[PDB]
């Protein structure tokens, strides 16, 4: 799968992981390659990429 | 299967159970504690295993600073439970007098004892609702750990007795690889429970 | 005669009832936990508190299971 | 004597064989694990440390 | 003479109802504090008048089981 | 004779019911109160009137209980 | 005789499917005005004929228990 | 004879499917009055030939209940 | 002689059995009504056959009732 | 004697079965076929092999329940 | 005498189960397919293995029945 | 007498438990593989543990009703 | 006699309670770590922790059973 954070200025990160997880408004909230088309608002909270062992953080505020 | 007491006041079996299982507990501890290691190997990376699993359940419930105390209780209390779960399935061995060596888990005076004595412990280190509340929870752990070990015990017996008899090895194989999980899930529930009412007085 | 089977169906209906009860207060703090794993210890004692009261109706009953067998 | 006796304990060895077939491999596996995961974390320190 | 089984389906029964009810009750609390926890103890007091009510036909359940197994 | 079991079953049976939608009326209060906390007062009043609402049957069941029992 | 356990059977079960279904149309609607407030009074009325509806035949349940109470 | 409590029991259980359906049908007409309250003829008629549908077999079974009774 | 209860609680299984079963199908057809209007006539022909099916298997039970009854 | 209340509480307890199991899959396939309205041909061909599916053994429960009425 | 009785009640109580709990696992997995249907294959091989489980427990019952119906 | 009638009983309430307890886990790892289909293989392995803890007292029921039989 | 019976209904209803309770909390955790793998060792934790906790007090009714059998 591709994730791309974005912002209105401009892209941030987007490249290809593994299995990106985020908690979202709701809770918690994991996410696999195939995952089912799904919208959920984020909190004010990092989001965890999992690039092999390196779990690159990335703090979304606002968020979506 | 009767309870064989050669004293009129206490269980004479049950004594020897809670001996040799005081005893196996005892010596596998100092064969896991025999020498300082920096680097854990063998038997010490086990034990240290069991301490942070311990500790982990202890910090699950409550802070770390308060939980610290109880991590020695802790520990002892899982694997003494864990053997005398685990001894029963082996031998449970038949005399020509009533009953001899089966399990001290299985007696319930021994598991309501051991019950009474925990929450005993947790009133010493820590309104007719709140203690209506108190000896149910005491009566349904002595309960919990009494009845999921015997019946186990029970069935284990008439499928040896059904063997014997007169083929059927592997529904009891299934149901012995059952009852450790049995024995490791209560033991389990037991001491994560016990930490659960220490932190619920502590703190 | 009677009463044995007067404590049974009072152990066996108390031991239905707590067993969904429990599994109900039990299966939602496990999706608790798993939206937000941080909320532990506060979903974990309202769970105890929840067990303690779905547990004790039917512990009074099964208390009371005993006085039928006898009679 | 019991028939009883014998007859489960041969039973619960040879179910100790077929739980020795199937469950040296993940326990044994599982401390393995255990072993190889501190080792690398003191290693890093010590590194960090010269 | 048959009282002693009166009472006793009456407290098995007073029993399942009160282990669903407070399966209900307490699983949805307890999923009300799991999805925002700044008032647990609004969602408290309300969760134990419920509890309060689902047990409190039960409980003059039993006391009409023990007014049963009298006659 | 068997009026007494008659009486049990009645009283056993309408506290089984009134515990379950009890249960469901309360829990469904509840999270209402949890997702959005300003209605309280107004779900607990229509929450009120409709355990009444619910509890009303069994109450006639048990006084018919009691002239079953009487009989 | 028998009839005296017919009728407390009737009622009793009565007042079980009178309970689940009044507690499932009181919980909805519990949800339903706390979800959308300003709508409150037609969805109460039409969950008050909803109640009547749900709880009519648990009432001819309750007069033919009178009816093999007589018998 | 026993016939008696035969027409009960054939009561007893119409009611308690009668009262669930019912209540499922009617408590989502509200929930779905509460997502959208602009289709309230279309679901209300929906739900009365449901009633019709669920309440059917029920009172096939009761008027059967009072041809059981008389045997 | 319970060849009458027999052909009772048959007929009241087979009410709760379908009871339930449209409950369940009306329940939710009629929250697909309410999501989106355009879609009655499909969804009230999938509705009409789940109740041929969800009342097929009671229609048997109570003409296999009439066999036991004539039994 | 008994075994004609033995067939029909047979034919009763799957009749009850298939009710619940009929009326879960048609009411999900139709909120289904509610959702995504070009899917309806291969919902209604999993449905029916789902409702053939799960009275599968209600009917074979219903022609044991035969040769019980026999024997 | 006893057996028959026997041997239907094990036919009944595995039927409900087996309908109930087909009934959950075919009408999830159709909802599933209306969310994603091309995951047909993988739907349909699990709830044929979840079926075969759910079914398999009641096959023993009814051959169990079967060896009570000859006791 | 009363063994055979005790045994099918026994083995069909483990039945109706091992039933409802799988068909509602394979309907929830069903409908999670349909959510997500990368994780089949942990669901699936997750859901055969859960069949396993499920039929855990239904099988010792099994064995305690054969008990039952021989007595 | 009757104490077979009695033993019967004991540990079927105890294993009918487990079973809906073990499926519940069972279902709700390969549902959550459906959700999300990243936490799947901590919910088969509390998994097992529920899983004891839901089949505590139906094997009390099972060593209670053995009991009524022995009076």
């Amino acid at each position: 799968i591709h994730v791309s954070v974005v912002t209105p200025d401009g892209p941030v990160y987007e490249d290809d992981v593994e299995m990106v997880s985020v908690k979202a408004k709701s809770g918690e909230l994991g996410i696999l390659p195939g995952h089912i088309p799904l919208v959920a608002p984020l909190e004010i909270s990092a989001a965890r990429l999992k690039k092999g062992g390196k779990t690159q953080y990335i703090a979304v505020s606002g968020g979506f | 299967p009767l309870v064989e007491f050669l004293g009129l006041t206490f269980n004479l079996s049950d004594m020897l159970m809670i001996t040799i299982t005081c005893l196996i507990v005892f010596i596998i501890a100092v064969a896991a504690t025999r020498s300082l290691q920096l680097r854990p190997t063998g038997m010490q990376n086990f034990m240290e295993w069991v301490f942070d699993f311990v500790r982990g359940i202890i910090n699950s419930t409550m802070d770390w600073q308060t939980g610290g105390r109880f991590l020695t209780l802790g520990v002892t209390l899982i694997m003494y439970v864990f053997v005398a779960n685990m001894l029963g399935l082996p031998f449970s061995v038949h005399v020509n007098g009533e009953l001899w060596w089966k399990s001290p888990t299985a007696d319930a005076t021994v598991t309501l004892t051991l019950a009474v004595m925990v929450v005993a412990l947790t009133h010493y280190y820590g309104f007719p609702l709140k203690i209506i509340e108190e000896f149910a929870n005491t009566l349904t752990l002595g309960l919990r750990l009494f009845g999921n070990i015997y019946a186990g015990e029970i069935l284990l017996g008439l499928l040896a007795s059904l063997g014997t008899h007169y083929g059927a090895a592997i529904p009891m194989m299934v149901w012995q690889a059952f009852s450790i999980f049995v024995g490791t899930i209560q033991a389990f529930i037991f001491t994560m429970l016990t930490m659960v009412y220490m932190a619920h007085k502590v703190s | 005669s009677l009463g044995v089977l007067a404590a049974a169906i009072a152990v066996g209906l108390g031991a239905l009832g707590a067993g969904i009860g429990n599994g109900l207060i039990v299966s939602r703090t496990i999706e608790g936990i798993a939206r937000q794993p941080e909320l532990r210890p506060v979903l974990q004692t309202t769970m105890f508190i929840g067990v303690a009261l779905v547990e004790a109706l039917p512990i009074i009953g099964v208390v009371f299971s005993f006085i039928y067998l006898g009679r | 004597s019991g028939g009883t006796i014998i007859y489960q304990l041969l039973m619960f060895i040879i179910l100790l064989a077929l739980l020795r077939k199937f469950a040296w491999q993940p326990l044994m596996n599982i401390m393995k694990q255990r072993e190889e995961h501190i080792a690398n974390e003191i290693d890093q320190a010590e590194k960090r440390r010269q």
